[PDB]
């Protein structure tokens, strides 16, 4: 009940094999470029965890605890709020990797360096657990 | 003497249940096919920004703040309604051991139902709580109430602390204590009524409660209403108990750091999904060690447990005198309505005045009530106790029977819920079809209900299946499971 | 009524005492002071790599694990071994008024010192505990002990609940109790004896102990040696005291949280350095407040504060009946040896069984209990109760008298023992030999037992001196003040 | 009694007016550069707040606490131990601007970039509050 949903059973891996599709999927592209598949994969993996963790807020379905977590979006109501988990590590270790591999990838150009650091920038500054309820002048 | 492992839980018998741990390459899939589902969501309710029809709010003269949260309704509308078509069957029989089903059907894609004509007789069930078989219209046992019916009507119009108190009412409330052996003994409406407005005049401010994971949602709302606070331990997780009982005496409340004022435990006898008993004397065995108290459930458990069935503390040999108090209720073994309380006079006599339900709520129908005192007395001592010896056996025969054909059977072996495993949301929506096309009619247990990766399909045995009836529901199955590769477990 | 500010502290009269804080120059003079004194030590214990003689550790079987920190006596031997020729001096006289002084010098620079022959006469001193004048071997009250002295002898050679105890320590122990109003009182061998054996008798493992800043060395070692917790407030600083006393109180141990078994507080009348009064209504109006007990310590304040001087209860005029335990000496206004216990008679039993020092110490000698009791005969009604109007005459002409001199004084103003403020290290060490070359010997008190910046002298007033002996005095100290430029105060 | 040593009055601009006069001692050698100056009152500064803090343990008096710190040196004892008090900042501030003004000095030199850095190095080091009672090897 969205609790227990990254700390179940190989979520872990199956949440890689969806990101591992999703290159191979923007391999096989006919006008690109090898760099900037590894630009486009962590752009798009970047904005998805951003509007899949901290823009939805609430449950799909409902919650008997008379909407608690109603105005709490989907990263701040893991695990019941306790931060230092074994499971929200896994998801901030893991854009790092994806910024690692595009930093290997590209050439370590400029724009490639411009455009998939504020992809990584705007997904960390979130989960800084002093930055657990403030909202940006909206949401 | 079986085992008296760490805790002082003396056991007498052994234990043998079963959970077997989910395959990763089978879970792997679940996600997959949620995956799909939620991507379509987000596609159809994008659609639905112009105008499977819907229930469309008054725009006559309304249209304030509105009433429902769009997003708390996605589970419901995308992968419900889908596939609601199973767990709403109307049938029109007594749900006995053949069922007679009316048909229905969809032209809407499940928005909007049909009756043919059909009814489809004789179907077997394997969904209703009908334990020892007292679903009949047959036989002395029912027809005692029709003297009862014709006599006295169907329902006080007043409460039990006010005019409404028949003679049946006090002699029920002797009859069940000499039958849990216990003091004294209560009866309330409905069984989920009883742990809503009960445990509520229990506990107060500075009390401290200690439930289950997964105890139903009678004994989380009853907690909810008593502001008391709640704490969860793990399922049949002793070690995870006494951690949380340890450090629930050495601190006191997070706020002050004051003793607690009194604490409790919510268990239940037979968990009604993963149909499991709770490791009960090693329950009795730490309350003794750190001075709770605990609030018992035998809604599953009574009539089933036991020999001449008297729920767990029988089934462990134990003693009543040890439960503090005991709820179970009479629609899941004798085939009535209504709920108890067993306990000491003491604690009766506190709860015949401070109630919530005998000084507000309407006290039971009394036809109902002798079809509880004639399922009793055929019990005590005429379709009586050889029943429970049967249905044990036709636990234990089907509990190894699905287990050496490839299946995955969760709980303890002699429980007769039978949890059984699908994974995929497709073979939810499958498989209750698939099963009414082969003459049975069973009950699959969603999502939100259950975790991620549970999505299970559950079975009640009963005491009026005979050997024929259950061993043609044996073959039907093996095609089933064959045809849609189900067969998980390894062994 | 004079205050009744904020806490319920009810005042009578005005309290009027001055802290004035010390000068921006001043203060900084004196690390200076301290900065070239903390160099040459260095520089004097490289020297001692090689060989003001020492004491020097015995060689001729020995040279195990050395017996002292060479650094933990750093400033015995290199800011007090260099100044320590006041302080120390011998006399040969009765400490009345003027006081013979045998005269020692050293040419070894302090390290080894010598008498010639001489006897420095009628010396004014005001370094001596002397305040009702009972220091004399002349009149009537002196001459009742010498009957006493020819009779019994010069001490018990036994213990009090042991064989020692004669009927003039029953009749003392009478007298006390009617000269402090309370119901029973006990005497001691000596008042340091007292608070490092009783103390430890009334506190045990679970109790917590609030005590001042700068209490003595007795109240610190007997909360030392119960083994109780230990917290200190700030001196006379009751939001400071109920800050630590609402924290007790809503907070346990630090380990466990656990309600605390008794609390008590250790608070004096007049505190011997920086003369002061305590702040003691606010005191009696906050321990009512939270169920606090109260030890109270009148060892200067006895015999010095109220009218027929007893103590600090009636200076406030209030009950002795609030103050749970009484504790004051004789050697500080009687001219004697040894201190009470006043208290309930229910307290003083248990302190006649529990005691530490009636059942293992020996008592006191027999004739400086009857110099104990015609002394309060002559309190009580020959030199009598007209010289503590003589004394706060003293006490109040006196303390005007040097703060519109240019001096700055600490304390309360009707406080007789007057602290004068050096800062500079050298005005120690100039300040003892420069008072004794102008016929009067007073007491520096030196670094460790201050603060850095405190470093001051003290004056013990007296009834026993009369206008001429204290204006001769304050004629001295106006050179002196001018030739070392101690006029730091601006008013 | 060391523990309120530093917690008096005064003892804070005492302290800067004794580098003060050391730096004017200093200021006035013959045979000196005035970069070296600098080089040098940050080396002797930064020498004296590790012998006197950070080497001498106990107290140059006589303990009533039957010698409780006797096993601990001048820093460690300092306010009955709580860290973050008022007085301990200052004393951790002082040489970072004494760090800034010999940066100022010196025209930023390489060599001058070395002497003067381990020196404020190896005085910071011990004031990590969780280096409260590690002892290297020694001492």
């Amino acid at each position: 009940p969205n609790t227990r949903v990254m700390n179940s059973r190989g979520i872990w891996l199956s949440y890689v094999l969806a990101i591992g599709l999703l290159h191979i999927v923007l391999l096989s592209i006919p006008f690109v470029s090898v760099p900037v598949v590894w630009t486009l994969t962590n752009l798009i993996h970047n904005m998805g965890m951003y509007i899949f963790l901290h823009t939805v807020k609430g449950t799909p379905f409902e919650t008997p605890d008379q909407g608690k977590a109603r105005l709490l979006t989907h990263w701040e109501q893991m695990d019941y709020g306790v931060q230092f988990t074994a499971s929200r590590k896994f998801l901030t270790i893991t854009p790092i990797v994806l910024y690692f591999l595009t930093s290997f990838y590209t050439k370590y150009d400029q724009i490639h360096f411009v455009l998939n650091t504020v992809s990584l920038m705007s997904v960390l500054i979130p989960k800084l657990p002093q930055l657990h309820g403030v909202r940006i002048f909206g949401i | 003497i079986h085992h008296v492992t760490q805790n002082g839980g003396l056991y007498k018998r052994p234990f043998n249940e079963a959970f077997e741990e989910t395959p990763m390459l089978v879970a792997v899939l679940t996600y997959v096919g949620y995956g799909v589902l939620t991507l379509f969501g987000y596609l159809r309710d994008f659609l639905r920004y112009w105008r499977c029809h819907h229930a469309t709010e008054r725009e006559e003269q309304k249209d304030f703040v509105s009433l429902y949260q769009d997003f708390e309704n996605f589970y419901t509308r995308n992968l419900y309604m889908r596939i609601r078509d199973n767990w709403n069957r109307p049938i029109c029989s007594v749900p006995g051991a053949r069922v007679d089903i009316m048909e229905r059907q969809s032209h809407d894609y499940n928005w909007s139902f049909k009756y043919t004509g059909n009814i489809i007789k004789g179907v077997i069930n394997m969904g209703s709580y009908n334990y020892l078989g007292f679903a009949r219209n047959t036989g002395s046992c029912q027809e005692a109430a029709a003297k009862v019916l014709e006599e006295y009507g169907a329902g006080v119009c007043s409460t039990r602390q006010e005019i409404g108190n028949l003679d049946k009412h006090e002699e029920l409330e002797e009859l069940v204590a000499r039958f849990l052996g216990v003091e004294a003994a209560m009866a309330y409406g409905m069984g989920f009524a009883t742990n809503s407005m009960n445990i509520p005049a229990l506990v107060g401010k500075g009390c401290l409660i200690l439930s289950d994971e997964l105890n139903h949602a009678s004994l989380v709302l009853g907690a909810r209403l008593s502001g008391a606070t709640i704490r969860i331990f793990k399922h049949n997780n002793m070690q995870s108990l006494e951690k949380l009982l340890k450090d629930a005496i050495v601190y006191g409340q997070p706020r002050t750091r004051r003793p607690w004022k009194k604490i409790l435990i919510l268990v239940e006898g037979i968990y009604s999904m993963e149909g499991s008993i709770v490791r009960l004397p090693e329950v009795i065995a730490l309350k003794k060690k750190y001075k709770a108290y605990l609030y018992l459930d035998e809604a599953h458990s009574i009539g089933a447990l036991g020999p001449t069935g008297r729920g767990v503390v029988e089934y462990f040999g134990l003693d009543p005198e040890d439960v503090d108090v005991m709820m179970g209720t009479f629609t899941k073994s004798f085939g009535a309505s209504g709920g108890y309380i067993g306990g000491k006079k003491e604690l009766i006599d506190y709860l015949r005045t401070h109630s919530h339900s005998a000084v507000y709520a309407t006290s039971l129908s009394p036809p109902v009530v002798e079809q509880i005192i004639t399922s009793m007395k055929c019990i005590m001592g005429s379709l009586g106790k050889e029943c429970v010896q049967q249905l044990a056996e036709n636990t234990r025969y089907f509990r190894r029977r699905l287990k050496e054909m490839g299946f995955i059977i969760y709980g303890n072996e002699d429980s007769p819920v039978v949890p059984l495993m699908l994974y995929m949301p497709a073979k939810i929506g499958a498989f209750g079809r698939e099963m009414l096309k082969r003459n049975i009619g069973v009950v699959v247990v969603g999502f939100p209900a259950t975790p991620i990766i549970e999505s299970r399909a559950r079975f009640c045995l009963s005491a009026a299946h005979t050997k024929e009836i259950l061993d043609t529901a044996l073959k039907e199955i093996d095609e089933v499971g064959d045809l849609l590769q189900l067969k998980y477990s390894r062994h």
